[PDB]
C-alpha cells in the first residue's frame, strides 16, 4: 500500500505497476486508498485513449469489490481527477460516478464537487454543460455546513465563482457567496491567490450585473475588507459607473485608486 | 556572566544549599530534639559539620540581582535602592510612585 | 539639586516628549507608569521577576529596533497574555518592520513561555512635548 | 449586504450531574488607578443585570504601603526620598447565582480584566449534609 | 431539466454506506496517515480574522490561559489523595511502635502531613531515608539501649 502511494506521489508509475503486479503474485488484498493510488498511475503512466483508461477503472473498481474493500471520497476524487483528462468522453460518466456515490451513501465533498466542475470545465461554451451541473451542485450544498476532508476542497468556491464570472449570473454568484458565507464555510475559501482571484471575479461579475447601489454596498464591504482590487477591476467599478452616470464619486474612486 | 565575581560566589552558595538542603534538613531535624540518645545527636552533629561549608543556607546573601550590590536590597524587587530608584523615577515599575501626604 | 530622571533647560532648544518632560514627582499627577502589571499590588507575589522581565523587554527592544522607537515602550501584562505598545517611527521599511515584529514576538514568546504580542504605532518624527 | 448568512452556535451540553449551588460569590478585584476599578465595575455590573444576577458593590478602605530610601548614593542619609504603592479595592457581592451562570461570569469578566488589575474571587457553595452524617457509624 | 443524481450508475459497489470504520489504534501512528492529517489541516487553514479567533487559536494550542482562572489547573500532586497526604503512620511500619524512635518518627510524620508543598512522593523519600539512616545506626541505637533492628 505505502510503496504503490508513495511512487504515485513521486510519479513512479511503472514501478507503482510493478508493485501492483507484485501484490498479485503474493495474492494479498490491498486497501481504498491503495486501489485509488493504482488507479492514478495507470491512468498516468501512458497516453491511451478514453476507453483503455476507462475499462482498466472499471476494472479496478470490480477487482476491489471482489477484494472485499469499501469505496471512499478519496476514490470518487481521484476518478474525477483522471476523467478530467479526457473532458469530451467523461461528461457522461461523470453523472454515473456522482449517482454511484449517492446509491452506497458516499455523500460528495467540496473537492469532488470542484472535479465535476473542473471536469464540466471543457474549453469552449460552458452554457450548454456546466448549465446541468451547477445549479443542481449549488441545491446539494445550499445551507450545509462543510467539514475538510479532502485536499482540493479549499479551490472548490473559487473555480465556482470563476465559471460563475463566465455565465453572467449574478444570482449564482449570490447563491454561491452565500454558500462560502455560511457557518464555517468561509475557511474553505483557500489560500491567498485562491482569495483574491475568486474576489476580483465577484467583484467584476457584480459590477458588470447588479445596480450601482447594490455594487457601491458590495464595494464598501469588500474593498480593502476582503481583498485589495486589481487594476482591471477598478476599471470595470469605473466603466459600470459611468454606465450609472454617477460620475461625482469618480475622484473618490481615484483617491481610493491612491 | 553574572556582574561580579561575588554574584557568581553567591550562586554557587545558593546552588550548593539547594543541592544539600533536604540532608541539612534531615540531619538537623535529628538535631534539634530532646528525644534521641545524646549520642545520636553528637554522630548527627558531626555528619552535619562533614557538609561542605558553602551548602550552608547562611552563607546566601541577598545581593542586588542587576548591580551585586551586597547591602541597600529590598526584598520584594531584589533591587538594589539606586537601580531601584531609578527604575521607578523612570516610572518603569508599576504601581510605585513618590509618597507625598 | 535633584538630578533623577529630569531634564535641565539650557537654551530652549532641546526637544522633549511628554515622559522626558515631566520628573518623578509627577507620575502619579500626570504620567501614568510605563508598564502595568499587578505584581506590585498588595499580597500580590512575583514583584522582582516581573520587573527583571520589563527590563529586559525594554533593553532588547530598544536594540531589535535601532533607532527606530520614538518614545519609551509600554509593557501590558494580562494573565499570561503580555502585550507591548511601541511608538516608531517611519524611517524603516514596512518590510523590516514586520519581520522584526514577527521575529521579536515568536522570540519573547518563547523565551518568557508566555503569548507576546507588539503593537506599533507610527508617527512621522518624536513628538515634541516642549523645548527645553 | 456581506452579514453572514447563517452562524454556527457554540456547543452547549447539558450534563445529567446537578449543577453547584453557589450562594455568594465575592469579586475583590484591587488595582492602583481609581478610575479604572470604576470603569471595571459599571462593566460588571452591566453584564451582571444583563444576564439577570443579584448584584451588589462596595469599596473597602484603600491600602497604602510606604517605603523610605536614602537619596543619594555614598553618603546623604539625612536626605531621603519616600515611595508609595497604592492598592485600592472594590468588592463585588454576587448572589444566588449558580455554577454555569458562575463560570461564564467569571470567565467573561476576568478575560476583560485590565492590565494592571488583580482578582480574587471567593465562591460560597452550598453544600447538603454528607451521607454518612445523618446517623453514626 | 430533470434530476441528475437519480438514474444509471456505475453499479460496481453495492449499498455500502458503513466506510472502513474498524478500530486500528493498536498500530504504530503511520506516516502517511499523519501527513494527509496536515493536508486536511492545511485545507481548513485560514489567516485570523479578528481578536476573538486569535484568543481561541492561543487556547486551542494551551499558549492562553482557561477561562475562569483555576490556580490549580494542570496540577495534580501526582494525583494523590487527602488521607495519603495526611495519614502518614502507615508508613511508620518498620519503626517500633514505642520508644524515643517511634515518638520521633511520630513528629517527623505530623510535620510532613503538616507540610502542604512537599508531594506525597517526597514524604516517603524522607520516610525512607530515616528508616535507612536508623538501620545504619543500629549499633549506636543498641548500645544506647533502645529497641530498634
Amino acid at each position: 500500500c505505502t510503496m504503490i502511494r508513495g511512487m504515485v506521489k513521486h510519479r513512479a508509475y511503472e514501478q507503482a505497476l510493478n508493485l501492483y503486479t507484485e501484490l498479485l503474485n503474493n495474492r494479498l488484498h490491498a486497501d481504498v486508498y491503495t486501489f485509488n493510488a493504482l488507479i492514478e498511475a495507470t491512468v498516468c503512466a501512458i497516453n491511451e485513449k478514453f476507453e483503455e483508461k476507462w475499462s482498466k477503472i472499471l476494472e479496478l473498481l470490480r477487482h476491489m469489490v471482489a477484494q472485499k474493500v469499501k469505496p471512499n471520497l478519496q476514490t470518487f476524487n481521484t476518478i474525477l481527477k483522471c476523467l478530467r483528462r479526457f473532458h469530451v468522453f467523461a461528461r457522461s460518466p461523470a453523472l454515473q460516478v456522482l449517482r454511484e456515490m449517492k446509491a452506497i451513501g458516499i455523500e460528495p465533498s467540496l473537492a469532488t464537487y470542484h472535479h465535476i466542475i473542473r471536469l464540466f470545465d471543457q474549453p469552449g461554451d460552458p452554457l450548454k454543460r456546466s448549465s446541468f451541473i451547477i445549479y443542481d451542485i449549488m441545491n446539494e450544498l445550499m445551507g450545509k455546513r462543510f467539514s475538510p476532508k479532502d485536499p482540493d476542497d479549499d479551490k472548490f468556491f473559487q473555480s465556482a465563482m470563476s465559471i460563475c464570472s463566465s455565465l453572467r449570473d449574478l444570482e449564482l454568484a449570490y447563491q454561491v457567496h452565500g454558500l462560502l458565507k455560511t457557518g464555517d464555510n468561509w475557511k474553505f475559501i483557500g489560500p491567498d491567490q485562491h482569495r483574491n482571484f475568486y474576489y476580483s471575479k465577484f467583484f467584476d461579475l457584480i459590477c458588470l450585473m447588479e445596480q450601482i447601489d447594490v455594487t457601491l454596498k458590495w464595494y464598501e464591504d469588500l474593498i480593502p475588507s476582503a481583498y485589495f482590487p486589481h487594476s482591471q477591476t477598478m476599471i470595470h467599478l469605473l466603466q459600470a459607473l459611468d454606465v450609472a452616470n454617477r460620475l461625482e464619486v469618480i475622484p473618490k474612486i481615484w483617491k481610493d485608486s491612491k | 556572566h553574572y556582574v561580579d565575581w561575588r554574584m557568581w560566589r553567591d550562586v554557587k552558595r545558593r546552588k550548593m544549599a539547594y543541592e544539600y538542603a533536604d540532608e541539612r534538613l534531615r540531619i538537623n531535624s535529628l538535631r534539634k530534639n530532646t528525644i534521641l540518645p545524646k549520642i545520636l545527636q553528637d554522630v548527627a552533629d558531626e555528619e552535619i559539620a562533614a557538609l561542605p561549608r558553602d551548602s550552608c543556607p547562611v552563607r546566601i546573601r541577598n545581593r542586588c540581582v542587576m548591580t551585586s550590590r551586597p547591602r541597600g536590597v529590598k526584598r520584594r524587587w531584589r533591587l538594589s535602592r539606586i537601580v531601584f530608584r531609578h527604575l521607578a523615577d523612570h516610572g518603569q515599575l508599576s504601581g510605585i510612585q513618590r509618597a507625598t501626604w | 539639586k535633584n538630578r533623577a530622571a529630569r531634564v535641565r533647560v539650557s537654551k530652549g532648544d532641546k526637544p522633549v516628549t511628554y515622559e522626558e518632560a515631566h520628573a518623578p514627582h509627577y507620575i502619579a499627577h500626570r504620567k501614568g507608569w510605563l508598564s502595568l502589571h499587578t505584581g506590585n499590588l498588595d499580597g500580590e507575589d512575583h514583584a522582582a521577576e516581573r520587573t527583571v522581565e520589563d527590563v529586559f523587554l525594554r533593553k532588547f527592544m530598544w536594540g531589535t529596533f535601532p533607532g527606530c522607537l520614538a518614545d519609551q515602550l509600554v509593557l501590558k501584562r494580562r494573565g499570561n497574555q503580555l502585550e507591548i505598545c511601541a511608538v516608531v517611527l517611519r524611517q524603516l521599511s514596512p518590510h523590516k518592520y514586520y519581520f522584526l515584529v514577527g521575529y521579536s514576538e515568536t522570540l519573547l514568546s518563547y523565551f518568557y513561555k508566555c503569548p507576546v504580542r507588539l503593537h506599533l504605532q507610527t508617527v512621522p518624527s518624536k513628538v515634541v512635548y516642549k523645548y527645553l | 449586504v456581506d452579514v453572514p448568512k447563517d452562524l454556527t452556535k457554540p456547543v452547549v451540553t447539558i450534563s445529567d450531574e446537578p449543577d453547584i449551588l453557589y450562594k455568594r460569590l465575592s469579586v475583590l478585584v484591587k488595582g492602583h488607578d481609581k478610575a479604572v476599578l470604576d470603569s471595571y465595575e459599571y462593566f460588571a455590573v452591566l453584564a451582571a443585570k444583563e444576564l439577570g444576577i443579584s448584584i451588589k458593590v462596595h469599596e473597602p478602605p484603600r491600602k497604602i504601603e510606604r517605603f523610605t530610601l536614602l537619596q543619594s548614593v555614598h553618603i546623604y542619609k539625612k536626605h531621603r526620598v519616600q515611595y508609595e504603592m497604592r492598592t485600592l479595592y472594590r468588592c463585588l457581592e454576587l448572589e444566588h447565582l449558580t455554577g454555569s451562570t458562575a463560570d461564564v461570569y467569571l470567565e467573561y469578566i476576568q478575560r476583560n480584566l485590565p492590565e494592571g488589575v488583580a482578582m480574587e474571587v471567593t465562591k460560597t457553595q452550598l453544600e447538603q449534609l454528607p451521607e454518612h452524617i445523618k446517623e453514626p457509624i | 431539466r430533470k434530476n441528475i443524481f437519480t438514474g444509471k450508475r456505475l453499479n460496481i459497489f453495492d449499498m455500502m454506506a458503513v466506510t472502513k470504520e474498524a478500530p486500528e489504534t493498536d498500530t504504530s501512528p503511520s506516516l502517511w496517515d499523519v501527513e494527509f492529517a496536515k493536508q486536511l489541516a492545511t485545507v481548513n487553514e485560514q489567516p485570523l480574522q479578528n481578536g476573538f479567533e486569535e484568543l481561541i487559536q492561543w487556547t486551542k494550542e494551551g499558549k492562553l490561559w482557561e477561562f475562569p482562572i483555576n490556580n490549580e489547573a494542570g496540577f495534580d500532586d501526582d494525583g494523590s489523595e487527602f488521607h495519603e497526604h495526611i495519614f502518614l503512620e502507615k508508613h511508620l511500619e518498620s519503626f517500633p511502635k514505642q520508644g524515643p524512635i517511634r515518638h520521633f518518627m511520630e513528629l517527623v510524620t505530623c510535620g510532613l502531613s503538616k507540610n502542604p508543598y512537599l508531594s506525597v512522593k517526597q514524604k516517603v523519600e524522607h520516610i525512607e531515608w530515616f528508616r535507612n539512616y536508623f538501620n545504619e545506626k543500629k549499633d549506636i541505637l543498641k548500645e544506647s539501649n533502645i529497641q530498634f533492628n
